[PDB]
Order: C-alpha cells, then structure tokens, then sequence
RNA sequence: AAUAGAAAAAAGUAGGUAAGGGAAGUCGGCAAAAUAGAUCCGUAACUUCGGGAAAAGGAUUGGCUCUGAGGACAUUAAUGU
RNA sequence: GGAAAAACCGUAAAUCCUAUCUUUUAAAGGAAGGAGAAGUCGUAACAAGGUUUCCGUAGGUGAACCUGCGGAAGGAUCAU
RNA sequence: AUUUCAAAGAAUCAUUCUUUUUAAAAUCCGAUUUUGUUACUUUGAGUAAAUUAGAGUGUUCAAAGCAAACAGUUAAAGCAUUGUGUUUGAAUACUAUAGCAUGGAAUAACAAAAUUGAACAAGCUAAAAUUUUUUGUUCUUAUUUUGGCUUAGUUACGAUU
RNA sequence: AACCUGGUUGAUCUUGCCAGUAGUCAUAUGCUUGUCUCAAAGAUUAAGCCAUGCAAGUGAAAGUAUAUAUAUAUAUAUGUAGAAACUGCGAACGGCUCAUUAAAACAGUUAUAGUCUACUUGACAUUUAUAAGGAUAACUACGGAAAAGCUGUAGCUAAUACUUGCAUUAUCCUUUUGGAUAAGUAUUUGUUAGAAGGAAUUAUAACAAAGAAGUAACACGUAAAGUGUGUAUCAAUCGAGUUUCUGACCUAUCAGCUUUUGAUGUUAGGGUAUUGGCCUAACAUGGCUAUGACGGGUAACGGGGAAUUAGAGUUCGAUUCCGGAGAGGGAGCCUGAGAAAUAGCUACCACAUCUAAGGAAGGCAGCAGGCGCGUAAAUUACCCAAUUCUAAAGAAGAGAGG
C-alpha cells in the first residue's frame, strides 16, 4: 500500500535473504486477528507485530476517544463500596490505551486492554482484543459493567 | 534534567520534594564528527564504561547482498531524515545516511564472481549505481555516543529509492 | 545516604527466630548466599537459641573460631553464615549431624541425621538452564550449579546430591502422586501426598494436598519442596513426620502428658 | 534672491555640547531632554460593559550561509515543464 | 603525556526591577452590634389594647411608627 | 409481571439432613461425562512482627514474662557394647473494604433481539492437505480428502404479557 | 456492664438547649507522698541558636618494616616480634527530627520479556620465565607560616600500590593410536537457524565483521598430599531502581483547567543503568474536568495502630516496628558496587569564629549540657559484661547498645 511517512517502515525481524511477515502466539488463550496474520501494516507499538511485551494485567473497558493515532482511551467503570453507611457509590478510571493498525474500534466498543510495556508519559496499556458493542447514549456519561 | 517535576496527568502543577538523587541523570548530548577518530570512556551506575564517540571516520559496513561485513572509511555524512542540523555539522548518529569507499565490496565480489559465500540473484541497479561511482550511501546501524562506534549497512532497494527521491532535482 | 541497611532490628526479625521482647534489641542478620534471609536460619540461632550449647553470641563465635564445626560437611568461617531451608550440620568433637528442617509448628529444627544418610542431601531444582556448548546447568535450593545435569529432569523436580564429589546421585520427577513438604503457606512445615498438580496460564499455581489423615487441603505449587515418592519419604522426615493436630486434639493431649 | 569682500572679540540670534547631583527652579518642569517603528509577550483600577488600551511593563530587531510554508501549466497515483 | 589560563553550550545558586496572590496590622472620620444604671421622651405591642392582626411591597415619618396597594388567619366571624 | 415445576428413596428425631431420577445438544466405550458472562456469595491461596484476641505456663499473686518441669544426697531408669541426665515449651486466630484462585441451582445485572434470521440435505466452485510419480543443486502431470464461497428443497423451523 | 438526673411555668405536658456525670499509653498544673514492683520523659512553642567535651574505625596462620626490639646458635647466622608509615576495607549504616509533601509520599497488589547489583555463596576462561618495568610515601636534611587537620626542596626505598608479560580443546582421514583443519568471554552490528516460557526479536547454534577485559611475576601451611588473598563470565544471594491495579482530611465566597516555556499523541534520534517528553528536532491537536478536575486551606509525614467503643461509629496516631522525607537556606558536584552522602567536598545567600589586620578556618534536628522560646520536659555520670554492628572480622573498637 501507499507511503506517507517520513521513516522507512522497518517491521524489524521480517528477514530478507531466506527465500519467500513477522507475528507472534501472545498466548493465554488469545491469538493474532486476520488482519494482523494476513495485513500489510508497519508498527513497532503494535502487539502483535511489535517488540512490546504482553506482561502483566489484562482488563476490560469501555472505549470513550477513538481520535488521537493509533491510540484508545479507555474507561473502566466500578462501584465502590463506602463502609460507613455499608453502601456503594458510581465510580469511574480512565486508562489509556495504544489501539494497533489491526482494530478500527468505534465508540462504546468493550475493548480487552493487558498492562504490557509503559509506551510514554500517559499512554502505558494496550489493546488485545475488540469486542464490538453500541450504546446510543454520549460516552463520557455511559456506565456499563466493564 | 531526569524525573519528576513535570506536569501531573491532570494537567497540574506538582509540587515537589524528596531532593535529586544519584540514580537521576541528565548527560550530555552525543556529537561525534567526521575526523580522525576520538573517543571518551564515560563511567555510569556500577561502573558500567559507555563510550563517547567525538570524532569517527571508519566503521564497519555490512554488503546485504551476501550478507557480510567489512571496516571501511566513510567519506561524507549526506543525509538526515531527521533535522537540518546533524548533516549540515556533519554529525552522525544511528539515523544518519554516510558515504563509504567501495572497494573491500568491490574487491569481494571480484573474489566470488571473477569481474565487477556463493551465489543469490546478486548485484542490483540501484546498488551498481553507487558502486559505479566508487562512493556508496550507507545507514549508520550503531549508536556512536554508546557504543563509540557507527558500524552500518549499504541502504538498500525500497529504502535507498524512497531516500534518494526524498533527498532530491529540488536540491 | 539510601544504600545498604546492613542492621536488623528484634521484632524486624521473621516469627520463628523467637528472639523474645527482653534479652536484647536486635537480631543477627543472615550472610549472603545459600538461601533466602527469610527461608534461612542462621548458626546463632541453633547453636543458642535452639541446641543451647552457648550461653552468648560472645560463646557462639567462641564456639565458630574453633574449626570443628561444618556445614555441608565443610568448615565455615562465621556465625551469621545461613543454614537455609535444609542442610547438613556436622560437629566433628561430638561427632553428631543434623539436618534443618521445618517443624509442624512452622519453626527451624535440626533433626539428627546419621553418616550413612549424611553424604547425601534431596535438593530442589529451583531453575535449570541452558548455557553455552549446549550446556545444561541446575539451580538449586540451597544454591549450588549442577553442570550436565540429564535432561529430562524439569524445573520443579528434586534431585539427590552427593556432598563430597557433588556428584547427583538420583532424580525424583514431580508428579500428582510425589510426596511432597510444604515451605512456608498457611500449611507450612507439612507433608502429604498430592490430590491433584494444577496449572493455569501467566498466573500463580496450585496444588491440592492430601494428608495422611486422609484430610485435604491447598498449598501453592511455588513453596512446595518434593521430598519423596508415595512409597516412603526419600530423606528422614521428622519424629512426628508433618502431621496434622487440632487445637483441641492438642490441648486435650496437652493435658495427657 | 535690495550688495560684495576682509577679519574675527564682545554682544546678539539660530544652533550644538557638557562632569557629579537631579526640580533644591519658577507663577507653573516653561524651555529642553527622555519616550517613540515593527514583531512577540503581557496588560490594572474602573466602566454607561462599548471601553479603559498602543494602558502599565517587558523582550527582540545588522550582515551573511542554510531549512521550511505559501503558485501556474501536461503526461495516469506518480512523473515532468 | 601534561598544570594554570581562557572560550562554548548545558546545569544553575543568588541579587534587583516589577506583576499577582497570602497574612496580620495602622488610620482621622463614617456607620453598626451587644452589655450596664428604676436616665430623657412618647404609649407602639399584649384584651376588640381602645384604628383587627400579620405578610409581601412602596412611599412618608425624629420615632415607637402611619398610609396606600394585593394577600393570609397565625381573627374578635369556621352560622339565614 | 414473564421463562425448569417436581418426584421417589435412604439416613436420622411424628421431625430433620441427604441421595437418586426428570427434557436437549456435544463426546467417549446401546451405556458412560460436559454446556452463557458479570455483580453477589462460599471456600481458599499468599499474607511483617510488636500490638490485639487467645491457649500453655503459681513472676512471692497480679501487672508481667516466655519460661519451665521431672527424678536422683547424685541411681532407679532409658541406650552403647565401664561410657551416658531427661521431658520439654515458646500455640492458634484477627492480619484491607481491593487484587489473585475457587464451589454456587437463589437473587440481581448484562448478552444476542424476524420492517426479517439460522439449523440441515443437494449441486457448482476457487484455498489448503492426502494419495500418485521417472533421474544421485533439482524437474513437468494426475485421482482424492478437508475447511471457505454462489445457488432449489427440508425443520415442532424463528417474536411473552 | 446496651443505664441518667437539676434548670422554661402559678402549676403542666411537650420541643429544646444548658448544667452536672464517667473515661482518655492526653498534656499542663495545685496540694499531699510511709512503701515496693513497673518506667513515659525539650514534639505541639523557633527544622531557632549553640560554649566545652565526646559520637567510626580497623592488624593474634596468611600485602608492605636494615626505626627498633628480641629467642636460640656464635660484633655474624638464623629467626621471632615491632612504634611507625604506605596499602586494603569500612564510615551509603546507625542515631536524630517530622519542616516540606493532599493522588505524589504511604499501604496492600502487580510488572520489570525495560534494568543494575560490593561483601557472601556455587559454577569456572578465550586472539626473560628459578620471575620483568620504574616511582612514590614514611624516613634523612634544610626550610617557610601569627593561626590552621598548612605545607616546600633534594636524596632515597617497598608493596597483593602502579605498569608490563611467560599451550590446549573440538571438528575430517586413519583402530582405547598417529596425521590434517579450525579456535575472542562480555559488548555491538548485519545475516539466518530456533531448550524454555501464557506470551520471545529469549536460552541456544551457525555465518561475516568489529570488540572491552582477562585467565596469579601474591601470602600461609595437611601422615607423628591442605589453606588464604586476587581474578573474567554466569548464576545464586544481600538488595535497589523503576513500574500495574485499588485506597485521602476540609474547601465551589475555588468551574472550567492544561497547550509558544512538552500540555496530549505520532515519528526520528540523543540521553540513561534501563523503560520513559527523560531531553532535542520534525509532525499531528489533542488530554484532563461535578465521581468536584484545576486552585486554596490543614495546628496534614504515611501505615501497622491508640482512645472510647453494646452494635454502628467518632476522635486520635511527633512519639519502641516498617516505609518516606530532611540535615542553616537553596544549589552543584567528587569518590565508590552503593551517596546527588553530609562528624564527603565546592559555591552563593542567612549566620558566625580566630586573625599578627596579610589571611585562615566553622555548622548539635548524633550524645550530654547551655541559651532563647515557652503551659511544658532529666546527667557535660559509668561501662562495652549482654544485645548487635564494622575491620586486616576472636582476642579491637562502638555516648549504637547496656
């Protein structure tokens, strides 16, 4: 496909002198989508593609901005338990999230976030898994049980 | 300088204590030049020695074609993908596109082939270009500043046409 | 600065040194090395604390400088050296061995041991890895490097170890009916003969334990040192070989003395 | 241009310039000096909410060698003039 | 190989000019609130308190207050 | 509001606790064993001591403490075949309200949701594999099998009040 | 221990407060004190100031002694001690205070496949030799300065100080023999192959290049053959840095904040011990906000906990443990594995001491003790016997500690 960046799109492990792309198992029961294993995309914060490590803790969460490049923020929703009147209250966390070339997620998708490798000063988690949802309701006010 | 001080991620202002510690560095900028070499060793965190490449000159070039690789002097820092500065001063780091000599190249192919291990689907135009001119772009594959050292390849194919277009007619 | 706390405060020490609240404002702190601090004991401890050989720690280094004593069947130089989670004491002038072991009561003991048994030790692989040549080298417990170690023994197997050549001996694989001693869960200093071996991905792992009382209970897969095999206890377990008293069991026995 | 020349002091008139202090001057800072162009920041009391405002108060500005942004035409996205 | 000395970025204390905010704290005069003594002046409210009361509101008034306008009874009428 | 009611036995004091079995789909040798997610709950795991609850233990009692106890005028005894004290004790639990694993039939949530959907049989077809096949860097063609896709039929076929 | 009385009135029931009443490992104080056991004790107020003294050093098989002493045999032979000094290692801990800090620090819980790691422990190495190269201290002498932990020459001389430097294994042919061929641990690049982990661009194996550093020119001594100290890489261990999730007191008379000065993202580099806007450039225009962001307050270090608890709770947590912070104010380095150390150093400001008037040196929130502050708080005591710590680690030190 077409170039419009100023790097060469390196995708480092690929090789070139063996006769005639680079992917990963990323294991505990998930596996590489169609457009990962068959797609031409070029990333190194990609999971699937990239070095970035899939460690550590895998949450679910509700997608509320889809527009910064190839980057999800993601809201994870909860009650939490107030001990003096043994009663709970809405609360609510925003985690952001890298989003890969692979998934084209939309507002109000659940997405499965892992923990991963700290990309930069706010972004430090990753997608692994999109699971399509819609909710008609403006995202910044939705609660669901992720 | 290292570590907190910066903006909080609500966008506040943190105040701050616990004072500077060892272990929060802050160090000087890399700027190794195109000259007879120099270099300075520098001490870091449990006397782990880095070295600080000043001045270089030949470093060691890998011929993807059959790949292997050979030390060669570089002729001339010529393109960066990056900022204006680095090339115009001459100062290379690991983005960096150089100039080398093509002679050991040159020389073994002559060996392999007999006129200019074992066979693949050899030389490319692109690549017989730059040979035919004696003086052949190459990508900085090594951090100098670490490592004291820009070993390289020969930019090749997809990435030598993308780069030579980008680099260009215009200049 | 913020370097090394090389100190180690009384009620700072782990539960089963029993350094009392009287009698002193600090512990000793463990050399580097053979074990863990927190998975070891040190010589002061038996040698005072338990056996009461010495009156003072002034009497425990009086008793060290002295070369008659040796662990791992080797003499060592220094009070605070760390006897571990097992190994082999040996005291030439009363010519007596103990091994360490933990007790019922979740406490270091050293269980009289004699020579014929004494030239061997049962070691816990804790890694085994691959080194250059195609190496293999074990990692064990009380950390020693097994170079050429066979193949087909895996990282959670034990393994019998002579003490003079270093030599292994033998190879017990870990299995769901391996006799197992549990270190340090809420079962600690224990044995039983495994329910079931249970593994799950990227996360902690579990063992179900079945008690020679035929009672079952949990323990984490990490903290449990194979020890023989449903035949018999490979090395000598304890008098009271790790069984399960209740609390009421206890005082009413307590009271029948 | 209702004149020229020579000499060059007072004094005059139109101008300049002046150490250190800085309105102690006088009717009154009169006179004179200081400020001043652009670009970038920043801008209060108060206010009929429009203003105040170029408020106040700052910064920058030469010469050279480079880099980027902003057109027109014609060959099926790239390449040309 | 090599000391002093200089120069350049990069850290960067401190000083000074402002700018904003914080805290007490001054100030003639203005204008309040409470406490004390059987002080001066009315007689306002309490009974139909000798003009039913109270509300909202505006204007007057040395005041306590009065008057207008529209409400309510917490009215002195819950009754052709 | 709404969706799987129950039945019979055995144990046991007229009572109580428990076990067996009663549609459908997938799987294993006509029999055998599996079947939404989350909240909630159960057990658990792993978890600083001091403190705290709390056991053992007459510090002269108690506050305390973590010690002690036994017999011997120096042996009876145990065990080594003249040598050698012994029993011991220093427990148990609380140890977020979260995370981790874990049994769960109720209760809550959520999930797909006929302005049309999916379960099967049939025929065509491109992807991968199987079987075939000469010549000691390496080479033609062919049957077949498995999953994907287009099209006529066939299910107790497919929407609670 | 799951608990109440007196007070509106002429008298009453009600609302409602006030008053009593009890506790407080919570402070002060008045009076009184025959005993004994037990023992908190200059936080609240000034992270204000400090007189004098003391608080970290280290040598018993194992670096260096023609200062010297000394035991045998006889100014000689052996030897054995040794003031002293270079060297090594420690002083990064422990002690002190709680000023600053309000999603930071702290607590549980991750992750570190993003890393470093001295002592200690176990594995265990690869491209002139009966012993090499000098140069330096103490030391000898002349000196200099009022003072000071000031130091100048010249001649020396050592080191385990400093600097050099001396096969063999595996593949192919041949009988547990004889020939031929290769040979760099970290670290880095380019090219492939690919025992383990849930996941690997990992272990590992090969190729082509570079490449540190190295593998003992050291000391004791096991029948009435042993050991120490040193050494590259690897692992362990003592740890440490980061990093995930979850958890705050009061305040809206604090509602929009952040973004030219990196705010938020992407790319490329540099820097780092390593990830990281950590820092630079280029490119995006985001990001956070009533679940109270952003400010402001707090007589706010955090926890384990403490007081009162019938059950909820409510108040409190300088203050024996764990973790953090700080060492007059700010700031910066050096050394070393570990310090942005503080009885390390440098500088500025705030203080301040001796001066010979040139100059020079100082830092109690270590232990006493003093001043000031105050409502408020102890001795310049004695000791290392125990508890532990540090060293060349027994035998010595330690106002840690008793």
């Amino acid at each position: 496909d077409v170039q419009h960046e100023r790097a060469y799109q390196k995708q480092e492990g690929a090789s070139f002198f063996n006769s005639k792309r680079y992917w990963k198992k990323v294991g505990l029961g998930f596996a590489t989508p169609k457009e990962a294993k068959e797609g031409v995309y070029v990333d190194k914060k990609c999971p699937f593609t990239g070095n970035v490590s899939i460690r550590g803790r895998i949450l679910k969460g509700m997608v509320i901005s889809n527009k910064m490049k190839r980057t999800i923020i993601i809201r994870r929703n909860y009650l939490h338990y107030v001990k003096k009147y043994n009663r709970f209250e809405k609360r609510h966390k925003n985690i952001p999230c890298h989003c890969s070339p692979c998934f084209d997620v939309k507002e109000g998708d659940i997405v499965t976030v892992g923990q991963c490798r700290p990309l930069s000063k706010t972004v430090r988690f990753n997608v692994l898994h999109v699971e399509k949802h819609q909710i008609f309701g403006s995202a910044r006010k939705q609660f669901v049980l992720f | 300088r290292d570590g907190r001080h910066k903006l909080r991620l609500t966008g506040g202002k943190k105040k701050i204590h616990k004072k500077k510690r060892k272990y929060e560095l802050g160090r000087p900028p890399s700027n190794t030049k195109l000259g007879s070499r120099q270099v300075h060793v520098v001490r870091g965190r449990g006397r782990n020695y880095k070295y600080r490449a000043i001045k270089l000159d030949s470093g060691s070039f890998s011929w993807p074609t059959f790949g292997i690789s050979k030390n060669t002097r570089i002729i001339d820092v010529v393109y960066n993908a990056s900022n204006n500065e680095l090339v115009r001063t001459k100062t290379l780091v690991k983005n960096c596109i150089v100039v080398i000599d093509s002679h050991p190249f040159t020389t073994w192919y002559e060996n392999t082939f007999g006129t200019t291990i074992g066979k693949s689907k050899n030389i490319d135009p692109l690549l017989l270009e730059q040979f035919k001119q004696g003086r052949v772009l190459a990508c900085i594959s090594s951090r100098p500043g670490q490592c004291g050292k820009a070993d390289g390849y020969i930019i090749e194919g997809d990435e030598l046409l993308f780069y030579k277009r980008k680099m260009d007619k215009r200049n | 600065g913020k370097g090394i706390k090389k100190h180690l405060k009384r009620v700072n020490a782990p539960s089963h040194w029993m350094l009392n609240k009287m009698g002193g404002q600090y512990a000793p702190k463990t050399s580097s090395g053979p074990h863990k601090l927190l998975e070891s004991i040190p010589l002061v401890i038996l040698l005072r604390n338990r056996l009461k050989y010495a009156l003072t720690f002034d009497e425990v280094k009086m008793i060290l400088i002295q070369k008659i004593v040796k662990v791992d069947n080797k003499v060592r130089t220094d009070c605070t050296f760390p006897v571990g989670l097992m190994d082999v004491i040996h005291i030439t002038k009363s010519n007596e061995y103990f091994r360490l072991l933990y007790d019922i009561k979740g406490r270091f003991v050293p269980h009289r041991i004699t020579n014929e048994e004494s030239k061997y030790k049962l070691c816990k692989v804790k890694k085994i890895l691959l080194r250059k040549g195609r190496l293999s080298i074990a990692v064990t417990h009380d950390g020693r490097s097994i170079p050429y170690i066979h193949p087909d023994v895996k990282v959670n197997d034990t393994v019998r170890l002579d003490l003079e050549t270093g030599k292994v001996l033998e190879h017990l694989k870990f299995q769901v009916g391996s006799l197992v001693m549990v270190t340090a869960g809420h079962s600690v200093g224990r044995v039983g003969v495994i329910s079931s071996i249970d593994k799950n991905m990227g996360t902690y792992d579990i063992i179900h334990v079945k008690d020679s009382r035929n009672k079952v209970f949990a323990t984490r897969l990490s903290n449990v040192f194979v020890i023989g095999d449903n035949t018999k206890p490979y090395i000598s377990l304890p008098r009271e070989k790790g069984i399960k008293l209740d609390i009421i069991e206890e005082r009413r026995n307590r009271l029948k003395a």
